[PDB]
């Protein structure tokens, strides 16, 4: 995929 | 719209929610790998300040000052970071009766470097049934 890691 | 009246009113407003994101060619001291700007605005630059009190951007708790407040256009926050998150947006209306605010959960997402920058657009329609006449004025000047 093309987007980065996500935080939470 | 009381029983013994013959008219009723319904007004619809359009809001645009969006953000842009590009990989900072030069990282930050803390390691923030991207720069992003998120906004709430009205299509074709129509002034939504007529009926918008303020917009509140709730940033992830990793930001200092996560509750960002925008009482005047443009309604945006420019920041830097390293990962995508959910950002909830509150829009408060210049109205003395509830509806006073609406919340949206906005998906602030970042693309990897070597991919194009993100420019993302969300359009949202809101419907006010029989508004007060003073709020109906504000709503329909925009």
């Amino acid at each position: 995929t093309k987007q980065t890691a996500r935080k939470s | 719209r009381g029983s013994h009246m013959a008219s009723s009113c319904a007004v619809q407003v359009k809001l645009e929610l969006g953000h842009r994101a590009q990989v900072r060619k030069k990282p930050t001291v803390e390691g923030r790998t991207h720069d992003w700007m998120v906004f709430v605005r009205g299509p074709e630059h129509s002034n939504i300040q007529h009926f918008v009190e303020k917009v509140v951007f709730h940033l992830h708790e990793s930001f200092p000052r996560p509750k960002r407040v925008c009482k005047d256009p443009p309604y945006k926050v420019e920041e830097s970071g390293y990962a995508g998150f959910i950002l909830p947006i509150e829009v408060y209306f210049k109205n003395k009766e509830e509806p006073r605010k609406v919340r949206f959960d906005y998906d602030l997402f970042l693309h990897l470097e070597g991919h194009p920058p993100v420019n993302h657009l969300r359009c949202e329609k809101l419907t006010f049934n029989n508004p007060t006449e003073d709020f109906r004025r504000k709503l329909l000047k925009a």
